[PDB]
């Protein structure tokens, strides 16, 4: 049961991409109103909630029927947690921050032997703004971004 | 720590390769002494007199034992020791010359010995034989009663035999006599003046270079955290107010090393401690009565609430009862009541504890009743002989805050099955935390998991994968049928702690019930002392809800330990409605961080909820669209900035093509800040929004250039009609 708070968001994204201000949203639509609330469904599995609710112009959904769709995906998940938790984890000195230096050192406990070189790599590759380390937001990025 | 200091590279490599000739001299230790000691060497240039920048007052000269002989002419120095707390070693050196004439080194050197004598071993540790004894060798040990070097005017005392006699009278004197014994063993030309004159200080010196430094060197060092660590109480200092029983501590003591994991615990009361050792059950889930800490039913959970902790609060016994009562209805056959019944040796405690007075025997319906007193003025007591079961009333002249009134009654206590028994129950231990290595969580994933893992050629998988890993076998809490919500391992340390506890002779059944505090995310407690059970054995009781989040920071958190803490903490939680704060990293970098499209949303859905009026209002004014059109717009760039296709860029695009990105997003901020009546509440959070995006764009820039400041590098953009070189231009912003 979506929490009155996890509705009034759902709302206050829903509307503000609903650029012609009715009350429905088109398909491309949906896919928007989603990624901005952090997620991505594929180009395909976004029209599985839709087409399953085929009354309208057929490629269009009011507030209530996508205060619904919120459920087949989220009645469950509840991992954003746990991925917050590990991040405090590899982030061992305390500075907000993944830097490469720990991202092995916690990689080698865990029995990983990990090369000096193949680390950095992870590190970049994770980093989204240069910065040559990585914070929760990317961090939250790389893991759940399938 | 950098001992060494040049204030001056003026000279050439005259000045440098002359003050180090003078320390590659010393050994690498009698500085690894006087490092740890805190003092710092000072070279500078010249600055003869008192110029040097702590050349001034503090602790200079007031008495004048002062060089290898006295002499107090100031003026005429150039080696000095800032005596009081830290030693600062201050030279400085002229032109080339230290090598013809080295008596003059032979002070740089000695000194020094000040700065290690009376805090080396002559008075370090404390004289200890070794000096001590040294020292007795005035003229009575070796066919040697040459000390006419560093004996004289002080100790020309060979008519009293020296020893403790009044070797402390003059500590400064025996150090007058060590300084140069270090001088001598150490001046870059007369070695051996020593080995030939005194025979002994030769081989002290000697043995100290062989290791007697390396010595104190390790004494200073070592006392040097367990001197500015954190006040806690170890030992049984702690095991004392933690509450715990000791058996038991001690029990434990042993699967936090096997399993090597720290358990913390919350404060156990006292007046359970016994009761437990004693073998009374503990309370568990299915219970939510409130225990006593007064009268005979004292540490037990009594039926009646007006005899617990809540005495006279009407409602939360009133409301205290309904949950016992229901204990029982609900969860039957394991949770019930049995009549009180204090041993004898429980007694005798809470006599000197001061609970209860025992004395006036008294006779009622043929049976022996010694009439149990206490200062409680709403009921009597009384226990039996036979049986010493206990009994109360009210008084012949008072009333129950509930409003009843009756006679001697048998005082029953709540109470759980155990092997188809029920024992009264007792406070039970509850963990405040559990923090196991993260090495024994690599022994949870079962071995072809975590190796069908590793495998995986991407290497950004593997680390993802390896993360779900670490998450599911080890920070991953789901409920549980009988111990409350907890992990896995968890559970299983839960078990081996009880099994612990059960062959050091408990009968009551488990002592540990339910999950780690940390989880109790509901109806979060706040302990100021929490008891800890180290991973080597030792025990140690913090003091503060800070020393806690402080001693785990150092030995829990950033040492290869798994812990997580409270999804409740810097939150106000639902149940209790508190709000228990605790240091969360990743909040201490928000400061500077361009919010993401979703928390940005999340942000305005809250203080919709609040002021009751949205960023943007559902109306028909084209300048309340304009609002709207302009936050999906920061919706934009926001989320544009943390786009994941950022990989196939280089470090120094990704800071160049997000500082923008980021600063995008400021532009239309600002625009929206500066357009119709958007309310106050709002005109804040966007207020706060600029804070952040400028802090995250100047931290992507001390990562590149460094004299580009944002407020300017701002200024000189045009986001008026085109975007087009407006880029480029920032290209060039950046030279
Ligand atoms: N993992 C968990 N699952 C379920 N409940 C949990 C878990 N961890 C902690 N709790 C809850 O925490 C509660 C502890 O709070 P509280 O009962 O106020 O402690 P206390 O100070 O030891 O004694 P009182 O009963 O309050 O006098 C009891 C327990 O149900
Ligand atoms: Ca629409
Ligand atoms: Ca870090
Ligand atoms: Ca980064
Ligand atoms: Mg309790
Ligand atoms: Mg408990």
């Amino acid at each position: 049961q979506l929490t009155e708070e996890q509705i009034a968001e759902f709302k206050e994204a829903f509307s503000l991409f609903d650029k012609d201000g009715d009350g429905t949203i088109t398909t491309k639509e949906l896919g928007t109103v989603m990624r901005s609330l952090g997620q991505n469904p594929t180009e395909a599995e976004l029209q599985d909630m839709i087409n399953e609710v085929d009354a309208d112009g057929n490629g269009t959904i009011d507030f209530p029927e996508f205060l619904t769709m919120m459920a087949r995906k989220m009645k469950d998940t509840d991992s954003e947690e746990e991925i917050r938790e590990a991040f405090r984890v590899f982030d061992k000195d305390g500075n907000g921050y993944i830097s490469a230096a720990e991202l092995r050192h916690v990689m080698t406990n865990l029995g990983e032997k990990l090369t000096d070189e193949e680390v950095d790599q992870m590190i970049r590759e994770a980093d989204i703004d240069g910065d040559g380390q990585v914070n929760y937001e990317e961090f939250v990025q790389m893991m759940t971004a399938k | 720590n950098n001992l060494v200091k040049t204030e001056f590279t003026n000279e050439t490599l005259d000045k440098i390769q002359q003050t180090q000739d003078l320390l590659k001299k010393i050994p690498k230790d009698v500085l690894e002494i006087y490092s740890e000691l805190g003092g710092e060497i000072y070279f500078t240039d010249i600055d003869l007199v008192e110029h040097k920048e702590l050349q001034d007052l503090s602790e200079e000269e007031k008495n004048s034992m002062n060089s290898r002989g006295e002499k107090v002419p100031f003026a005429s120095r150039f080696v000095f020791e800032k005596k009081r707390e830290t030693p600062k070693l201050i030279i400085n050196i002229k032109d080339y010359a230290i090598n013809s004439e080295q008596s003059k080194e032979v002070y740089y050197e000695i000194g020094k010995g000040i700065s290690l004598d009376i805090i080396s071993k002559d008075k370090s540790l404390d004289p200890e034989f070794l000096n001590l004894i040294k020292s007795l060798s005035d003229d009575s040990d070796s066919s040697d009663l040459l000390f006419s070097q560093k004996f004289k005017e002080k100790l020309e005392l060979n008519n009293k035999s020296i020893d403790i006699n009044f070797i402390k009278e003059n500590l400064t004197e025996f150090q007058h006599a060590f300084s140069l014994a270090f001088s001598y063993y150490f001046a870059p030309d007369h070695r051996t003046v020593l080995e030939l004159y005194a025979p002994d200080m030769f081989e002290y010196m000697n043995k100290l270079e062989k290791g007697g430094f390396e010595k104190i060197s390790e004494s200073l060092k070592k006392e040097g955290v367990e001197k500015d660590r954190i006040d806690v109480l170890k030992g049984e200092k702690a095991l004392k107010a933690s509450g715990l029983v000791p058996e038991h501590a001690d029990a434990f003591k042993k699967i936090a090393r096997e399993l090597n994991t720290y358990i913390l615990f919350r404060p156990v009361n006292k007046l359970a401690t016994n009761l437990i050792k004693s073998g009374v059950a503990t309370k568990g889930l299915n219970v939510h009565g409130k225990s006593s800490d007064w009268g005979p039913v004292a540490g037990y959970i009594p039926f009646d609430q007006d005899l617990s902790k809540k005495h006279g609060q009407q409602l939360a016994v009133e409301k205290g009862n309904l949950e016992n009562k229901k204990s029982i209805t609900e969860h039957e056959g394991e949770i019930g009541k049995i009549p009180l019944k204090l041993d004898h040796l429980r007694i005798e405690e809470l006599k000197e504890n001061g609970i209860i007075l025992k004395g006036k025997k008294e006779i009622d319906n043929g049976k022996k009743y010694y009439l149990l007193e206490s200062n409680n003025q709403v009921y009597e007591f009384r226990i039996s002989d036979e049986n010493n079961e206990v009994q109360y009333k009210t008084k012949e002249g008072k009333i129950t805050v509930l409003g009843e009134k009756f006679n001697w009654r048998n005082i029953e206590v709540m109470a759980k099955n155990v092997e188809g028994v029920l024992k009264p129950l007792t406070a039970d231990y509850d963990l405040f935390a559990l923090a196991p290595s993260l090495t024994e969580i690599k022994k949870q994933i079962p071995q072809k998991e975590w190796d069908k893992v590793v495998n995986t050629p991407n290497s950004l998988e593997k680390q993802k994968g390896v993360t779900n890993l670490l998450i599911k076998y080890g920070i991953e809490r789901k409920p549980d049928s009988t111990k409350g919500t907890l992990s896995n391992w968890q559970k299983q340390m839960l078990d081996r702690l009880n099994e612990a506890v059960k062959y050091t002779g408990y009968t009551g059944g488990d002592v540990v019930n339910h999950g780690t505090e940390q989880d109790n995310e509901e109806f979060p407690e706040k302990d100021n002392e929490i008891f800890i059970i180290n991973p080597e054995g030792e025990f140690i009781l913090t003091k503060n809800w800070e020393m806690t989040g402080r001693f785990i920071e150092k030995n829990i958190t950033g040492k290869d330990y798994l812990y997580y803490f409270n999804r409740s903490y810097n939150k106000i939680a639902p149940g209790n409605k508190a709000y228990i704060e605790w240091t969360d990293p990743i909040t201490k970098a928000k400061i500077n961080t361009i919010p993401t499209s979703a928390e940005f949303i999340k942000n305005l859905s809250s203080i919709r909820r609040s002021s009751n009026v949205g960023v943007y209002k559902d109306s028909g004014d084209k300048d309340e669209f304009a609002k709207k059109e302009s936050v999906k717009k920061i919706a934009g760039y926001l989320s544009d900035y943390y786009n994941s296709a950022n990989h196939i860029f280089s470090q120094e695009k990704k800071r160049k093509i997000s500082i923008f990105r980021g600063i995008q997003a400021y532009n239309e901020i600002e625009n929206v800040l500066k357009s119709k009546q958007i309310a106050p509440e709002y005109k804040n959070y966007f207020q706060y929004l600029k804070e952040r995006i400028t802090n995250q764009v100047q931290l992507l820039l001390t990562h590149q250039k460094s004299n580009i400041e944002f407020k300017l590098l701002y200024k000189q953009l045009n986001f008026t009609e085109n975007e087009t070189d407006n880029f480029e231009v920032f290209q060039k912003i950046i030279d």
